[PDB]
């Protein structure tokens, strides 16, 4: 009744992949493992041994079921005065997504259909969620404080 | 029971062994 | 083997309280329930019936075990240019806590010993955690945007 | 089995009943 962790990258989950696994008991044998589109953490593939699919951490995206989250690290200036976010896609395109209104700390903007394939309807994808991280200045001179007091509301 | 991931390349070479072993034991 | 929820306010948990509970089976009988300082959600008091202590929501503080969290809703102006937070205490004092540096969205400042009594050492309290909520302006005129571009770093 | 919280005041008055009932049944 034996489990071993099968680590799968976001890209593997987006497109599917085949994974080959070596064993010894004492004959060296190969178990092959089709990983179909959009399969979730925990998914069990058993072998008369139980491979349990784990999401490999990715540094651009955080998986949220079939959705994919994108941290957008912008300046406070960008957040107050406007900016363009070049959203990366899982297949390596970039989408400019223009923001005219004030962006708020932790604000989300759904980029529809740029997520993972939903396992059972893999022609239907989840979403890419922009998640804004507004980076404050470490320090503000007395010069700036005095202007900021005049132009920002009480 | 020792398990470990293989590359496409590693995996081929290792079948050529369980094969080129089931060759000797098929004698 | 019967459970009934015993809702207890943050103030009751801070000072302790006695709770009286009416029953019928068919005699009306009273179970009394000393609630000692700092008792946590889930705490079971059984009666040959199992009262399970639940935290009543409070609108000033959010309980975090023996710690108490205080949302400080400040303006972006306050966060960049300095402010004084009048921290309320659980016994109704206010503590001014002055911030000179830039306050960051979701920043915490521990106010030591202004939390709940720790159940077994009730002379030793948990902490009050200030949790900052920085409120952005809904809108910024072109006038302000142009100044903000000049005084906030890229 | 019906349970419900009481005030300090409600609770007194209700004991004066289970008492002023265990009075009649102590006869």
């Amino acid at each position: 009744p034996v489990t071993h962790d099968l680590r799968v990258s976001l890209e593997e989950i987006y497109s599917g992949c085949t994974k080959k696994m070596k064993i010894s008991h004492n004959e060296d044998k190969i178990l092959t493992i089709e990983v179909k589109k959009g399969w979730k953490e925990g998914t069990k593939i058993t072998f008369p041994i139980v491979f349990v699919l784990k999401d490999k951490p990715h540094n651009i995206f955080k998986r949220d079921g079939s959705d994919v989250i994108y941290p957008a690290r912008i300046s406070l200036r960008e957040a107050l005065c406007g900016c363009t976010v070049n959203v990366p896609t899982l297949d390596g395109r970039t989408i400019p997504v223009v923001f005219k209104d004030v962006i708020r700390p932790g604000m989300r903007r759904k980029v529809p259909g740029e997520g993972l394939p939903l396992p059972k309807t893999p022609e239907k994808r989840g979403d890419l969620i922009i998640e804004f991280e507004v980076i404050f200045p470490e320090r503000i001179p007395q010069t700036s404080r005095t202007v900021l007091e005049q132009v920002l509301p009480i | 029971p020792q398990i470990k991931e293989l590359t496409d390349e590693e995996a081929e070479r290792l079948q050529l062994e369980i094969d080129q072993k089931k060759d000797a034991e098929n004698h």
